[PDB]
RNA sequence: AAGAUCUCUCAGGAUCGCUGGAGUUGAUUAAUAUAAUUUUACCAGGUAGAGAUAAUGAUUAGAGGACAGGGCCUUGACCUAUUCUCAAACUCCCAAUAGGUAAAAAGGGCGAAAUAACUCAAUUUGUAUUUCACUCAUAUUAAAUAAAAUAACUCCAAGUGGG
RNA sequence: AGAACAGAAAUCUCUUGUAGACUAAAAGGGGAAAAGCUUGUUUGAUUUCUAUUUUCAGAACAAGUAGAAAACGUGAAAGCGU
RNA sequence: GACUCGUUCAUACUACAGUGGAUACACCAGAUCCCAUCAGAACUCUGAAGUUAAGCACUGUAAGGCUUGGCUAGUACUGAGGUGGGAGACCGCUCGGGAACACCAGGUGAUGAGUCAG
């Protein structure tokens, strides 16, 4: 987990890691298809409308429920 | 209104409210001086006490007795102006809590809290 | 082998979820006795006249009843033969079976159909349906109510 | 930990509604109900006695598959119709209430004689039963006096003598069902203090009934008894929540 | 047949199973008994599965909080919302498959009368039984399908018990 | 959260407390107006006999279940106790 | 309107609030007698002075839980078949059956018998 600027480096590191894992493995680059709302379009939209509040590392979605 | 505090179950003696071990020692010296002494309590060495009803007992005990809010929601006032002695608190509608037929319990609204007890202490 | 009585405790004898001490009034009172079929089900509450493991969920006829005991004729396969065994169980364990209730409702409904037919002097069959093969039918379909399907690309 | 939480709530069971109230223990209920399966159809009548702070309530109940069927009823404020205007929890009142409920039940059945098979010289003769009814079965407890009244009435119930004074004293029991024990306390209290007497037995004074009069009034009553047969929908709630949100924006 | 049970028992024996003979029963009426089956009712389950924010045992991280360790701060524990991975010897929930009971004439209906030493105030209160009735589909059928009696049942004995 | 003694060798009080206790041992089941804990009164841990269930050849023994004929025990109130 | 006996045993639970007390419930008042405890706290007994302050009745709350439905998903999973594929691990296919959590939406009781007052 890092910047997209270093995504190739991260992918390469996992490719280095694969030689020390038994049999076939696949590095998967996309975090848009990684969910946990880690889509860029989701990050901007959720942040903009204050939907998602960070409790560290990952970010928690409000759901219109209980007292304030 | 009818919500105010009431009281049962306290015990007394004829000395100065010495507390603890010392009260028992003083009582033994007093027992050696003169053979008269009051009655047994209920507990798990030994000493003797006067059984008196409720409110009247508390009034004598308070006069004997003589962080500002040393008090706690228990109804325990400690010693002020330790021992195995009785002390107690009850709210007005308390009976529902132990009463058999329709059970239930005292409400959060009805309960004493710290503050009402603190008003009661200031009142006397 | 090495087989004591209640073996398989964590399996069969384990209680139903939140079901503790269930002993309400209606449980007792059913009364069809000597002709009746009856299911043998374990109760979490009652240990006193609990059956052996095999008889759980099985059904059989009542042949004898006492104060709160029931004798039940249950079928058991013993190797090369199925044989009838006299299972003593308690009132809490016996549950009224529902197979009789299906026969009875069908008898009553058919009897009403027979009675109706008899009043008219009709010739008709009160026998159960087979759920036979579907006959011809019709629907009128505009272009809006019909949807084109196709397989899906990976996504 | 908080302890009281979603997991604790999910696990929880409170069981029977009456058990939540503090009525109907089920342990008694099953035993009262229970009978031999070959003695089917026959009913074990319970003589139901429940102790209110205002009055004692006496019913004849038989338990059935859609709930209990009530055959007979007497409550102490029926005693007004028999001229008794005060002392509604009293030992004599409980006796009379049971006696009336039994006598009315026999009248409803027909035939004042309880049993066919009686001995020739000195339902069934005694087949109806106690309802324990939550109150504690000590000596002088209310249920036994009501049952004794019902027995003397006509219905009859199995009994010991273990909950009458002298556990027995039949004369003292006789005084208690007459009302003498109240009368003795009234006269004694009046003797000690007139204001405490007046403030205590205030209704008796208004009625103009002295201690003396109680035994006669119960005796006359016995003969007379013997003779005589909002919620709000979701759409509104949603609207309220929106309005409250706006209100909070204005308020702060 | 190389299963089982008991055996100073594991190269055996006995008794069950599975085999043959012999007899009887009833079958011939395309049906009833009957069926390694499905139908429609009706059940029994806690394995596959799934879960950790349901409990148990685990178990990786930070975030938000009001006492403890270190030098007003930091580090912790502790609480709270969270968070990562878990068990077939854990279970909120939870299959398919496999398994059980059911489908009326020696019986069932609704009635009367009988019988009792049971029951119940209640020798017709119920019960059960019995005798009389009235009557339930069935020309084919009380859901299918069936070289379904080649079925039953009794006897006597064999081989087998290492797979 | 309070009380000089158990905070920290087996204590005292109030409040919160679905069982996280306890149920001789042995592990799992079951069990909260109780099968836990306290107390009272007790000896049925009885005599006789079945139908049976477990293991099973559907023999034994052993362990059970449901009753019955007795005499009692307890509550005395239903009941429950082999 | 209230109560008693109940039934189903959370739609019936819990939490925090508010509204209601003709008759009723309860809180409340007392201890001679019946009774019971160190203790009239509870329990028993006898009262009926006050009061809705609680219990109790009813509702409310971007309440928690429970509770139905959708949706998760024909996914996961799975019986029989295959001289099907795959080096192996495993994966398709034919005939069939088929979840769960999460999530979303709704809901927060119904009812037998008897009584009493209006």
């Amino acid at each position: 987990r890092t910047k997209e600027n270093f995504v190739s480096k991260a992918c390469e590191a996992l490719r280095r890691a694969k030689y020390k894992f038994p049999g076939r493995q696949k590095v998967f680059v996309s975090n848009k298809w990684g969910f946990t709302p880690f889509s860029k379009d989701e990050y901007q939209q959720y942040k903009k409308k204050g939907r998602i509040i960070s409790d560290g590392v990952s970010c928690k979605f409000i759901r219109e429920k209980g007292p304030l | 209104v009818m919500r105010e505090i009431k009281v049962n179950k306290l015990v007394l003696n004829i000395c100065v409210g010495e507390s603890g071990d010392r009260l028992t020692r003083a009582a033994r010296v007093l027992e050696q001086l003169t053979e008269q002494k009051p009655i047994f309590g209920k507990c798990r060495k030994i000493s003797c006490f006067v059984t008196v009803r409720g409110k009247k007992a508390l009034e004598i005990l308070e006069k004997g007795l003589k962080r500002r809010k040393n008090f706690s929601d228990t109804g325990n006032f400690g010693f002020g102006i330790g021992m195995d002695f009785y002390v107690h608190l009850s709210r007005s509608g308390y009976r529902v809590t132990r009463r058999t037929r329709r059970r239930s319990k005292i409400s959060k609204t009805h309960k004493v809290t710290k503050e009402d007890a603190m008003k009661w202490f200031q009142t006397k | 082998k090495s087989r004591g009585k209640r073996s398989g405790t964590r399996y069969k004898f384990s209680k139903k979820f939140r079901k503790h001490g269930e002993c309400t009034a209606n449980k007792y009172l059913e009364k069809l006795n000597y002709g009746d079929y009856v299911d043998i089900v374990c109760d979490s509450t009652q240990q006193k006249g609990m059956p052996f493991n095999y008889y759980h969920g099985k059904t059989g006829k009542i042949f004898h009843i006492t104060k709160r005991g029931v004798g039940v004729l249950v079928n058991k396969r013993v190797k090369h033969r199925i044989e009838q065994k006299k299972v003593c169980v308690r009132i809490e364990h016996v549950r009224k079976s529902r197979c009789n209730e299906d026969f009875l409702l069908r008898k009553i409904k058919n009897a009403e159909l027979i009675k109706e037919a008899k009043l008219k002097n009709e010739h008709i069959n009160i026998k159960r349906k087979t759920e036979g093969p579907k006959p011809a039918a019709m629907i009128k379909v505009p272009p809006s109510k019909i949807i084109t399907i196709e397989p899906l690309p990976f996504y | 930990k908080v302890v009281k939480n979603k997991a604790y709530f999910k696990r929880y069971q409170v069981k029977y509604r009456r058990r939540r109230e503090g009525k109907t223990d089920y342990r008694a209920r099953k035993a009262l109900i229970l009978q031999d399966k070959n003695k089917y159809n026959a009913q074990k009548l319970r003589f139901v006695v429940r102790k209110t702070n205002s009055q004692v309530i006496c019913q004849i109940a038989c338990a059935h598959i859609e709930g209990d069927k009530i055959l007979a009823e007497a409550k102490s404020k029926e005693l007004i119709r028999y001229g008794i205007p005060v002392g509604l929890k009293n030992y004599a009142a409980a006796y009379a209430t049971g006696l009336l409920c039994a006598r009315r039940f026999l009248k409803s059945l027909n035939l004042d004689t309880q049993f066919l098979g009686v001995e020739k010289v000195t339902r069934k003769p005694i087949k109806a039963f106690l309802d324990v009814g939550i109150t504690r079965t000590t000596t002088g407890n209310r249920v036994f006096a009501a049952l004794k009244g019902a027995c003397d009435g006509g219905l009859n119930i199995p009994h010991g003598n273990n909950r009458f004074p002298g556990s027995f004293n039949p004369e003292q029991l006789r005084k208690n069902i007459l009302g003498i024990h109240v009368a003795e306390y009234m006269k004694t209290l009046q003797e000690e203090d007139n204001d405490k007497y007046k403030t205590h037995f205030n209704d008796y004074l208004k009625n103009n009934i002295g201690a003396d009069d109680i035994e006669q009034m119960y005796l006359n009553a016995h003969e007379k008894i013997r003779q005589n047969p909002k919620k709000l929908n979701a759409k509104l709630r949603k609207k309220r929540v929106k309005e409250k949100l706006a209100l909070y924006v204005e308020l702060q």
